[PDB]
């Protein structure tokens, strides 16, 4: 199992909200392309860091 | 008690807490070595602060 690690960067458009699937970086960290939908799977979603 | 009038701020920087969300596993060598501890949703977040 791989281990964990938080990244933070800047967001720009095209890129997706998280959708209750995890805010991660699903097409390096997943191999099978086949448990998310089509939309996100190639890419990564984010979310805002309020306390940072 | 007396009021004074001075007040303070305590800074706590953001904590790492990642594992396994079912149970906890430990080696095959030995029996009190944890390998990823269990962490959940469920679990009590209680925490024990000092004070200086």
């Amino acid at each position: 199992c791989p281990p964990l690690e938080l990244f933070n960067s800047i967001i720009e458009d095209g890129d997706m909200v998280d959708t209750g699937f995890g805010c991660m970086d699903f097409g390096t960290l997943q191999a099978n392309k086949s448990d998310v939908p089509i939309d996100i799977c190639n890419s990564t979603c984010k979310y805002p860091d309020y306390l940072k | 008690v007396s009021r004074t009038s001075i007040y303070y701020y305590a800074g706590s920087s953001r904590l790492l807490a990642v594992g396994n969300p079912y149970f906890s596993i430990k080696s095959p060598n030995n029996n009190k070595k944890v390998l990823v501890p269990k962490v959940s949703g469920l679990q009590y977040r209680v925490f024990r602060v000092r004070l200086p």
